[PDB]
Formats: structure tokens, C-alpha cells, sequence
């Protein structure tokens, strides 16, 4: 009779968390963020185009100096990119060509890549050789890899489809921490500012906050009704942002343990590939199998823009650590630059 | 059995049930304060001249 | 009177629109940009000279009765006609042979038919067709001496002589009709399944083009064998509606080459 | 205009498209086979006589062309997640052991493996990224299914037979039943073999399957089909 | 480990012809520029030939042009400098120099030991290093100075030159690229500073082994012209 005991236990502590949750719901963000101005109209043109794949862009990764850029794609090519003369730095011949996730660190001298081979491929840039080659292969996973997060050189979380998340040392190729509880293909990761904790979204249509020192899940947040494809944090660390196949988004608030807003319209029935926030959190920007990118409004739910350049889906979407400009990544093939 | 995995997910729930949490209204400031207080710093909310635009120049 | 001007402005205005919305369905649209579609490409572009500018002098040709605008200019047109005419009859050409590699050397032809080969065949096309018909027209009068052709009349000079006539005609009608007609029977040859519909469908496509193609460009070419054998049994409203039937070959192309890809056909009605 | 290193990195630059651009046209002129089918279908003979975690991909060379097949059995992920990464592949090669007519799911009680295998090829032949993707179906085990329907009818797996108890009769039923599962006839062919075991035979019937896919996609990208 | 040996060298009568080689291991040899410099028996770096990645690209200096050709074998790893019609200003050790080029990228940052010849018996960027000689004592911190006759600041935000350390005996060692960075391998004491037309490196903690000669080098435009030439010395 344990186990009736147990999920009923389970289930008023849920009852709990929801209560608290209502609690604590004295106001919306809709209510508060009434009376304050709207941010127009947001016009961005494609300033560059980045032509060379010749299949379809799973992922691209923007570098911390906000000027060269990794992209990955599905006939097996990593390229490192100048985006400011559209140069190709460096092209990449992977030994899997079924990649999903690509990773920039942070130093710049190491790059990532995951895929359906489930190894994590770490690649250093900085050779005597002057090549690019093989550091290191991370395996592991049981699963496809979806996403990779560089916290340094030494140390990068992954995220598989074998419903777990992992910290690796990269020294040593072994994996440091487990994250386990998700009972869902984990399709996405953010990183915290700070790097002291991580987000996760997966198919069992709920988001997780992990601690990345101490290996445990600190809270859950539901709300969607489908998979959770895309996961990014708002900008000072305190709320995050997900995409998922219900063909909406939701702002989530760390502190507040609930669901701030919505982003969602009548219009759109398609489901969200990626979603990143601005330099100062105002404008969120979400990917969907439209061939379009949506530009909303993160205070007042309002679509502000729309950023129409591609031919096929908008698989991924990075905007740079001084918010000058936002990368769309397609399956036609194609990087755009728009500002 | 599975009792193993009840137990586990009674313990985790408890964990984060006993967690303690601010107002909506209050985080939702923070974020609106947050969002006000980096406004001139957002090149996408805000277009920089065409002068100081890498992409563009 | 504005009869004959409106179902000649209506037939000049369907090739030219038909045209431009296949070569606009080629910019836009990015999965018709392949290396089969730059032929159509080349073809558009000869069928759009051809509506564009000579209907329009053929039709005001017939509407005046006489030749108003000149000697120059008739020997200018007549050059720019049939260069661009025996263009659009060579880009057939090099459509079935780029069709019967494609069909009978499925693994191989696609690999080596680059770019550079299409562009190299298209501009062999293009020079072929001027280097026939530019200098046998422009320049025939410095040859025999005098212009025979009496003034207010356009006309072929060289169609009393047999010899320049018959070849001609068989480099520009009867060499390639017959080359193309082996070519599509061995595609629909070919087309068969060797592990039906599909068979069916494309020897309907094949009957179709190369009816269109032969109903368009026989009756002219018989009437010019008709004429070098008796020089004085043919009447001109003949000759017209042989030119006329030579003419609406452009028009008809758009729908016989471009429209039989439902990708064209959804590009189509989306402008 | 430009200095001399950025002059230099520019003419690197182009050094990778050329690069990229040869290795995109060596990697066009590749067939991509992905082979599916469920556990115990009998895969692993096939990939055995082809071939003389995650995905496993072989490479051959029959005929002077060259084919990469790629095995997804080891991915217990959900499908839908990675299924559109195969979507410009070549064909699709699907195993079916006819010998699991009668037998059931190790997994699942009363669960006829056939009706699995059944469910499976409806699920990715109407999927949405395999409408013109043609499919190659191999029922293997044909010698122990002769075997097998001796003694045992073939009314245990479908009730609705009514056709003779022998090996022909059965065989075209059983192919006539996942033949007829195909929604979008007209978009994509299915074709059916029973493996033979002998010499090449396997390898043949996948060459001539990709030459009329080859074929049905010139005549496609052509504009006469 | 990355190795370039130059073969070759010897005494040449005037008129004659010789082929320099430079032999390349332990790095990829195709994706990298390679330049040949010469050094006179008792004077500065002389820029002389560079051939590009993919050999594209081959430049010469005035002083070389129309005699000396510069190829690359990439399937042997071969550099080879085919000098024609020797004069006796040609007597030098020339030294074989990898740079590859991409953003972020530190070109000359490796050179070969060089092979000795011995010859028998105006738009030019002016780099201009005033003192020739700076006696020093370990411990104190010590400023090298550059002035250019041109700006070698360009549009897009880059400082062109580079500085280069030749220890007694040694082939030179890159010890700043593009005026500020640092290159790879050289300890933290080194420091490139300038704007435009005037540069300094400053040495702090000087110890025994930063004694020789100090080179700046401009990068912006072909010909490529090093200084005359800073020599510390102890004492
Ligand atoms: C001596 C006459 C030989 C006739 C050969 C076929 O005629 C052509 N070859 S190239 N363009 C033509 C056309 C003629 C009249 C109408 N025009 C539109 C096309
Ligand atoms: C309703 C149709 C009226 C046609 C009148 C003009 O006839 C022509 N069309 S093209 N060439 C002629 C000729 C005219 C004079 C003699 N020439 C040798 C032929």
C-alpha cells in the first residue's frame, strides 16, 4: 500500500505548490506594465548574408567578442565566420555529419558539437599546427545530443535526448554531474550570467533550474502543452523565456516560481525552434516554422516586429553580448545578420 | 521497485515546496526596472547611428 | 482595323507576360534556380524579343498594308527575327539533349552538366543562330549586288535561290524536328520502370510539346518549299497566317515547357 | 579598400568555398539510404550482406556508385525529434520478418509484431517529411516462414484471410498488406522484395531501385514528370 | 614541433643562379603564407618574397624583382627561392617565415634557421628606430621606440606592425603582431603601445635572455620594411 501512499503524498504536494503559487499571484505583469510606453514598430534589415552551407543550419553560436560567429550544419561542416566581412575563418569537417548543437567558448579558443552520433565533439582553435582538431570526444549520452553550454574552458553542460543533462570536465572526459529528473528529451539549455545555474526545457512540456555545484533541481515550471523546444534567461538572471510546439512562448520568473506572461497570437500555429532576448531584455525574439522570426514585446506581449528573410524554417537565432545585431540560422541553407 | 523512484520524487517535491517565494507584482517591477534601466543600452530597442553600426558602416 | 490591333496586342501581351512570369518565377522562387531551369531561362528571354518587338512590327506590317518605316530597319528586323527565332528553336534543341542525358545516363550526366557546360551550350546556341541567319540577311545585298526586294515590302531576299534556301530550312526546321522527335522517343522509352502512370505522363508531355512545336513551325516551312518550287501560287494572307502560326510558338512555350512543373504552376498564381 | 591581411584572409576565404564546394558536389554524388524496420527484422543480415551507440553508418560501393546507409535502431529517443534530418535522403530501406507472423512483443502482452511492423511503416511512409521519399521494403525470412506456414495458419495474424494456407498466397497477402498502407500512392512507389540470402541479390535490387529513383527525379527536376 | 630548415646555401660567383630550399614539418604547410627574409652579414632584415596559401598571391621586393622566383611544393612541404643573376649585394642569410592570415590570427610568428649565401667579389614605407644601441641592467624597464613615415593605423581599426626579437646567434622571434597583442609563448613583460606613426615596446623586469636586436616591421602594404635595428646589450 506504499505506493498509493507515496503518489498521494505526491499529489497534495503538488496541491501545495500550486497554492503557494496562487499566493503569491497578487498582480499580473499585464496589470503593471499597462501605463508604460509601447516600443513601436521594430523595422531590422538583413545587413549580411552568410553563404557557403549547403544543407540545413541546426545551430549557430555567437562569441563573446560579437564578432565572429560558429554556425554547424547537416552535410558536415562546422564554419567559424567574421561577420563583419562575411569571411570564413575556419571550416570544420565533422566525423558525424548528424549535428543538432554547436558551442562557442567563451575564451574563444575551443568550439563544440553534438549531434545524433551522442558524443560531444571538443574542437580547439588555437593550434601550433595551425588546423582545427579533435580535443576531445565526450561520450556518455545514451541519446542525441540537443545542446551544448560552454562555462569555460574546462567545463561544459550538455543536454540529450536520453532525458538527463550533464556537467563535463573536459581534461579528463568525464562527466562531473548528472542532472536527472526530467522525464522528457531535453531539446534545449541556457546558462545563467553567471553560470551558477542552468535552465533545461524538454518534452515533457515542463522547464527545470538546475545548480550546477551542488547537482540537484531547485524548481520546476509548467505551463505549456507541448515540447519544449527553446529555453533562454532574461538578461539579469532573475526570469527566463521558452519556445515550445503549442505556438507560444512564456516569460517564467525564478523568484516568483510561476509563469509572468504569454507571448502568443491567433495567427501563428506553429511551434517555436528558438527564442533569445535583447541586450536589455525589452524585445524577445522567437524562431517558428513560419519561415519568419516574431519580434515581441517582453513587458507588454504586443508583436513589435517581423524579421522575413528566409525560405525554410528558422531552425536557430543568437544575438550578441553587446546586442548590436541578431543572427538567424534557416534549413534553406543560409546565416542572416539583421540590426 | 518503483517505490524507490515515489520516494524520490515525494523528496524532490518536498525540496521544492519548501522554497520561499516573493510577489508577482514585485519581481514583475524588478524585471520593468531592469528593462528601464538599460534602455539606452540596447542597440535593437534603440538605432544606433549609422556612423557607430559595424554591420552597416 | 482596331480589331486586328486588339487580338494582336492581346496575343504580343500574353507572350510577354507569360514570359517574364516564368523569368520572375526563376529570380524569386529559389528552388527553380537549378541548372534545367537556365534553359528555360534562355528560352523566356528569346520567346520575350520575339512577342516584344516583332509581333508588334508585324502586326503594324499587315495593319498599313505596306512597309511604312524603312529599308534599314526591315533588314534589321528580319535579322533580329530569325536570330532570335532559330535561338528559341536551338534552346529546344539543347532542352531534349539536355533531357534524353539526363533520362538515359541518370548517375553520371548530372554530375558532369555544370553550370559552365549550360552556359557554354546556351551561348553555342545563340552564336549558332547569329552566325546563320545575321550576315545571310544584312549582308546578302553586298553579295549579289543589288537589293532585289521592291521598296514598302519586307521580305526574305535569298528565297529565289534553292540552294541557300533548302539548307536553311533544313539547319533551322527539318535537322532539329527530327533530331528532337528521336530524342523524346527514347525518353519515353527510357521513362519506363525496369525494377504505368508515370510512363503515361510523360509521353502525354512529350506528345504535347512536340505536337505544339510541329503545328507551329510546319506550315511556314512547307510554304517555303511550296514557294521555291512555284514562286507564284502562294497568297500573302497565307504567308501571313504561316508567319502568324510561327509566331504564337513563343506564346505557347511558357505553358508547354515551364508550366508542366507544378512548382511553376504554384509560383505562377502567387505572382 | 582593403589592407594587405585583409586581402589575404579574403583569398583564404575563398580557398574554403572552393573546398566547401568540392566537397558538397563528392557529397551530391552520394546515395543516402535510411534503413528502418523493427527489432529482430532481421537488419543485421542485411547490413552484413551490404557491407561485402547512436547511428551507425555503412558504406559500400556497388557499380561504381557509392552508398551510405544509415541505422537509427540504437536511438530509443522519441522519433519525431530527429526523423526530419533524413528528409533529403535517397530511399528509405524497410525490414520485415515475415517468420514474426504469428509471434508476439516480448515487450507488450498479446501484441502481434506484425501489427508493430505495421504500425511503424504507417507511421514514417505517411509521415510529413517522407511524402516523395520511395521506399524499399525487404521481407526477410522467407525460408523459415515456408517453414512456419506448413504448421501454423496465417489466420492467427490476420482473421480477415481467406486465401490458401501455402507460401505464394500468404507472401503476396502479407505484401499486399503493407503495400496497401501507403496513402500517397501517387507521390511515391514501394518496392517490394523477399530476400533471397544468395549471392548480391539484395544489393542488385537496391541499385536497380535507386537507378528508377534516380530516374523518377531527373524526370522530376526535368519538368516532364 | 614546428620546424623549417633551409638548405642551399654556399659561395656563388656573380652572374651565377642558385635554389634555396626550406623544408617544412609538424604543421599544415598548405594553409599557411610563406615569406623569404634576408638578413645582410652586418645589417638589418630585408623583406625579399612571399607566396600565399594556394599560391594565389606572389609579391617580390624592387631590389629582387625579375631575378628571384618563389614557388611551393604543398604535397612535399617544399619552399624553394630561385635566385638568378647573383649580385654581390645578394650575400645574406635567408630565413624561410609561416604567417597565416585570418581574423585574430598572429602571422611571422615562426622562423627558420636560416641558410647562408655568400655572392664572390619611392612610395616605400620608411620605418625609422633612431638609437642603434641601449646599454641595460637587468632588473629595469626598458623603452624600445618605432616612428613610420606613413600611418600605419587603417580604416578598419588595425595598428600594422609587428615587433621581432633576434637573440645573438638565433633566428628572429615575433614577440607583438598587429601593435598591441602579445604573441604566443613570450612572457607578460612585453608591451606594444603607439598611435599611427610613433610605437613604443616596453620590457619590464629585463632579464639576461631579452638582450639583441629589436625589429619593428610594418604589415599595412607590399614591399613589407623592418627597422634598422635596436640592440641591447648588458652593462
Ligand atoms: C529561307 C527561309 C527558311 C525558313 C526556315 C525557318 O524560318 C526561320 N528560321 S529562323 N526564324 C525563322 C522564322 C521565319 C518566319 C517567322 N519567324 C518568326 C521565324
Ligand atoms: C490579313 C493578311 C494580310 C497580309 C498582307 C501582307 O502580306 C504579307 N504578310 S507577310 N509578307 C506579306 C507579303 C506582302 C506583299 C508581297 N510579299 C511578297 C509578301
Amino acid at each position: 500500500s506504499e505506493l498509493d501512499q507515496l503518489r498521494q503524498e505526491a499529489e497534495q504536494l503538488k496541491n501545495q505548490i500550486r497554492d503557494a503559487r496562487k499566493a503569491c499571484a497578487d498582480a499580473t505583469l499585464s496589470q503593471i506594465t499597462n501605463n508604460i510606453d509601447p516600443v513601436g514598430r521594430i523595422q531590422m534589415r538583413t545587413r549580411r548574408t552568410l553563404r557557403g552551407h549547403l544543407a540545413k543550419i541546426y545551430a549557430m553560436h555567437w562569441g563573446t567578442d560579437s564578432r565572429l560567429l560558429v554556425s554547424a550544419s547537416q552535410d558536415g561542416k562546422l564554419i567559424i565566420w567574421d561577420s563583419y566581412t562575411t569571411n570564413k575563418v575556419h571550416a570544420i569537417p565533422l566525423r558525424s555529419s548528424w549535428v543538432m548543437t554547436c558551442a562557442y567558448a567563451p575564451s574563444g579558443n575551443y568550439v563544440a558539437c553534438g549531434g545524433l552520433d551522442n558524443i560531444c565533439s571538443i574542437y580547439n582553435l588555437k593550434t601550433r599546427e595551425g588546423n582545427v582538431r579533435v580535443s576531445r570526444e565526450l561520450a556518455g549520452h545514451t541519446g542525441y545530443l540537443s545542446c551544448c553550454r560552454f562555462l569555460d574552458d574546462n567545463q561544459i553542460v550538455t543536454s540529450s535526448g536520453d532525458t538527463t543533462c550533464a556537467l563535463w570536465d573536459i581534461e579528463t572526459g568525464q562527466q562531473t554531474t548528472t542532472f536527472t529528473g526530467h522525464t522528457g528529451d531535453v531539446m534545449s539549455l541556457s546558462l545563467a550570467p553567471d553560470t551558477r545555474l542552468f535552465v533545461s526545457g524538454a518534452c515533457d512540456a515542463s522547464a527545470k533550474l538546475w545548480d550546477v555545484r551542488e547537482g540537484m533541481c531547485r524548481q520546476t515550471f509548467t505551463g505549456h502543452e507541448s515540447d519544449i523546444n527553446a529555453i533562454c534567461f532574461f538578461p539579469n538572471g532573475n526570469a527566463f523565456a521558452t519556445g515550445s510546439d503549442d505556438a507560444t512562448c512564456r516569460l517564467f520568473d525564478l523568484r516568483a516560481d510561476q509563469e509572468l506572461m504569454t507571448y502568443s497570437h491567433d495567427n501563428i500555429i506553429c511551434g517555436i525552434t528558438s527564442v533569445s532576448f535583447s541586450k536589455s531584455g525589452r524585445l524577445l525574439l522567437a524562431g517558428y516554422d513560419d519561415f519568419n522570426c516574431n519580434v515581441w514585446d517582453a513587458l507588454k506581449a504586443d508583436r513589435a516586429g517581423v524579421l522575413a528573410g528566409h525560405d525554410n524554417r528558422v531552425s536557430c537565432l543568437g544575438v550578441t553580448d553587446d546586442g548590436m545585431a541578431v543572427a538567424t540560422g534557416s534549413w534553406d541553407s543560409f546565416l542572416k545578420i539583421w540590426n | 521497485a518503483s517505490i524507490a523512484q515515489a520516494r524520490k520524487l515525494v523528496e524532490q517535491l518536498k525540496m521544492e515546496a519548501n522554497i520561499d517565494r516573493i510577489k508577482v507584482s514585485k519581481a514583475a517591477a524588478d524585471l520593468m526596472a531592469y528593462c528601464e534601466a538599460h534602455a539606452k543600452e540596447d542597440p535593437l530597442l534603440t538605432p544606433v547611428p549609422a556612423s557607430e553600426n559595424p554591420f552597416r558602416e | 482595323m482596331v480589331f486586328i490591333a486588339t487580338v494582336t496586342g492581346s496575343l504580343s501581351l500574353v507572350t510577354v507576360v507569360g514570359n517574364i512570369l516564368v523569368m520572375l518565377s526563376i529570380k524569386v522562387n529559389r528552388q527553380l534556380q537549378t541548372v534545367n531551369n537556365y534553359f528555360l531561362f534562355s528560352l523566356a528571354c528569346a520567346d520575350l524579343i520575339i512577342g516584344a518587338f516583332s509581333m508588334n512590327l508585324y502586326t503594324v506590317y499587315i495593319i498599313k498594308g505596306y512597309w511604312p518605316l524603312g529599308a534599314v530597319v526591315c533588314d534589321l528586323w528580319l535579322a533580329l527575327d530569325y536570330v532570335v527565332s532559330n535561338a528559341s528553336v536551338m534552346n529546344l534543341l539543347i532542352i531534349s539533349f539536355d533531357r534524353y542525358f539526363c533520362v538515359t545516363k541518370p548517375l553520371t550526366y548530372p554530375a558532369r552538366r555544370t553550370t559552365k557546360m549550360a552556359g557554354l551550350m546556351i551561348a553555342a546556341a545563340w552564336v549558332l543562330s547569329f552566325v546563320l541567319w545575321a550576315p545571310a540577311i544584312l549582308f546578302w545585298q553586298f553579295v549579289v549586288g543589288k537589293r532585289t526586294v521592291p521598296d514598302n515590302q519586307c521580305f526574305i531576299q535569298f528565297l529565289s535561290n534553292p540552294a541557300v534556301t533548302f539548307g536553311t530550312a533544313i539547319a533551322a526546321f527539318y535537322l532539329p524536328v527530327v533530331i528532337m522527335t528521336v530524342l523524346y522517343i527514347h525518353i519515353s522509352l527510357a521513362s519506363r520502370s525496369r525494377v504505368a502512370a508515370r510512363e503515361r505522363k510523360v509521353t502525354r508531355t512529350i506528345f504535347a510539346i512536340l505536337l505544339a512545336f510541329i503545328l507551329t513551325w510546319t506550315p511556314y516551312n512547307v510554304m517555303v518549299l511550296v514557294n521555291t518550287f512555284c514562286q507564284s501560287c502562294i497568297p500573302d494572307t497565307v504567308w501571313s497566317i504561316g508567319y502568324w502560326l510561327c509566331y504564337v510558338n513563343s506564346t505557347i512555350n511558357p505553358a508547354c515547357y515551364a508550366l508542366c512543373n507544378a512548382t511553376f504552376k504554384k509560383t505562377f498564381r502567387h505572382l | 579598400t582593403l589592407s594587405a591581411e585583409d586581402k589575404a584572409a579574403v583569398e583564404r576565404s575563398k580557398m574554403i568555398d572552393r573546398n566547401l564546394r568540392e566537397d558538397g558536389e563528392k557529397a551530391a554524388r552520394e546515395v543516402k539510404l535510411l534503413l528502418l524496420g523493427a527489432g529482430e527484422s532481421g537488419k543485421n543480415t542485411i547490413v552484413k550482406q551490404m557491407k561485402i551507440t547512436g547511428i551507425v553508418e555503412t558504406h559500400f560501393t556497388f557499380k561504381d556508385l557509392h552508398f551510405k546507409m544509415f541505422d537509427v535502431g540504437a536511438q530509443r529517443s522519441e522519433r519525431k525529434k530527429w526523423i526530419h534530418c533524413f528528409e533529403g535522403v535517397t530511399a528509405i530501406i524497410f525490414c520485415v520478418a515475415l517468420s514474426d507472423y504469428d509471434l508476439v512483443l516480448a515487450e507488450d502482452e498479446e501484441m502481434n509484431r506484425m501489427h508493430a511492423s505495421m504500425k511503424l511503416f504507417d507511421s514514417i511512409c505517411n509521415n510529413k517529411w517522407f511524402t516523395d521519399t520511395s521506399i524499399i521494403l525487404f521481407l526477410n525470412k522467407k525460408d523459415l516462414f515456408e517453414e512456419k506456414i506448413k504448421k501454423s495458419p496465417l489466420t492467427i495474424c490476420y482473421p480477415e484471410y481467406a486465401g490458401s494456407n501455402t507460401y505464394e498466397e500468404a507472401a503476396a497477402y502479407i505484401q499486399c498488406q503493407f503495400e496497401d498502407l501507403n496513402k500517397r500512392k501517387d507521390t511515391k512507389e514501394i518496392y517490394t522484395h523477399f530476400t533471397c540470402s544468395t549471392d548480391t541479390k539484395n544489393v542488385q535490387f537496391v541499385f536497380d531501385a535507386v537507378t528508377d529513383v534516380i530516374i523518377k527525379n531527373n524526370l522530376k527536376d526535368c519538368g516532364l514528370f | 614541433d614546428v620546424q623549417l630548415v633551409e638548405s642551399g646555401g654556399g659561395l656563388v660567383q656573380p652572374g651565377g643562379s642558385r635554389k634555396l630550399s626550406c623544408s617544412a614539418s609538424g604543421f599544415a604547410f598548405s594553409s599557411f603564407g610563406m615569406h623569404w627574409v634576408r638578413q645582410a652579414p652586418e645589417k638589418g632584415l630585408e623583406w625579399v618574397a612571399y607566396i600565399s596559401s594556394g599560391s594565389g598571391t606572389i609579391y617580390y621586393a624592387d631590389t629582387v624583382k625579375g631575378r628571384f622566383t618563389i614557388s611551393r611544393d604543398d604535397p612535399k612541404n617544399t619552399l624553394f627561392l630561385q635566385m638568378t643573376s647573383l649580385r654581390s649585394e645578394d650575400t645574406a642569410m635567408y630565413y624561410c617565415v609561416r604567417s597565416i592570415y585570418y581574423y585574430g590570427s598572429s602571422p611571422f610568428d615562426f622562423w627558420g634557421q636560416g641558410t647562408t649565401l655568400t655572392v664572390s667579389s619611392g612610395s616605400d614605407i620608411v620605418m625609422t628606430q633612431a638609437t642603434s644601441s641601449v646599454p641595460v641592467t637587468p632588473g629595469e624597464s626598458v623603452s624600445i621606440s618605432c616612428r613610420s613615415s606613413k600611418s600605419l593605423l587603417h580604416s578598419n581599426g588595425n595598428t600594422y606592425l609587428y615587433w621581432f626579437l633576434q637573440r645573438p646567434g638565433q633566428s628572429p622571434q615575433l614577440l607583438i603582431y598587429r601593435m598591441s597583442n602579445l604573441a604566443s609563448g613570450v612572457p607578460d613583460r612585453f608591451s606594444g603601445s603607439g598611435s599611427g606613426t610613433a610605437f613604443t615596446l616596453t620590457i619590464s623586469r629585463l632579464e639576461a635572455e631579452d638582450v639583441g636586436v629589436y625589429y619593428c616591421m610594418q604589415h599595412l602594404e607590399y614591399p613589407l620594411t623592418f627597422g634598422a635595428g635596436t640592440k641591447l646589450e648588458l652593462k
